[PDB]
């Protein structure tokens, strides 16, 4: 991060970067994992699961909010699509 | 008794029906006539529950039940 923020001002560690490096830090740097158990949980994808179980709360919050504000069906109006179909196949 | 002053600058209405275009025009008229409140307090449509519609008081957005 100290190297990259000299390239551009924005260029900070994301929270999606920081949870990744801090969770590998937790796994292969606390106890209870060897380096073939900690790296197997990374190769399998146990860092997908953190983002999924987190974002399920926000998804169900969006569901309950869209039901409680009682909105009807969304349609996505036709001036946002720009159909690009071929000529005559 | 039939009144003689039907409308005023404090006249409040309920429009019956789903008429977002016409009630948009009416709230546009309430804004452009320099009125304090909208002329429409509520809408009544029997096929839909109570919610709030968003409208433009100039640029600001308000909610009408």
């Amino acid at each position: 991060e100290k190297i990259t923020t000299s390239k551009k001002p924005n260029l900070i560690l994301n929270v999606d970067g920081l949870i990744g490096v801090a969770f590998v830090d937790m796994l292969r740097n606390c106890g209870s994992f060897t380096r073939e158990e900690a790296d197997e949980y990374i190769d399998i994808g146990a860092l997908n699961g953190i983002f999924v179980l987190g974002r399920s709360m926000g998804f169900i919050g969006h569901y309950l909010d869209q039901k409680r504000l009682k909105q009807g069906l969304y349609r996505h109006p036709w001036d946002d699509i720009s159909y690009v179909l071929p000529e005559h196949m | 008794g039939k009144s003689t002053t039907l409308f005023s600058r404090h006249t409040k209405a309920i429009v019956w029906g789903m008429q977002t275009r016409a009630v948009q025009g009416m709230l546009d008229f309430d804004y452009v006539c320099s009125r304090d409140e909208p002329s429409v307090a509520a809408m009544v449509y029997p096929f839909t529950g109570d919610h709030k519609q968003k409208f433009y008081w100039g640029h600001k957005e308000i909610l009408i039940p």
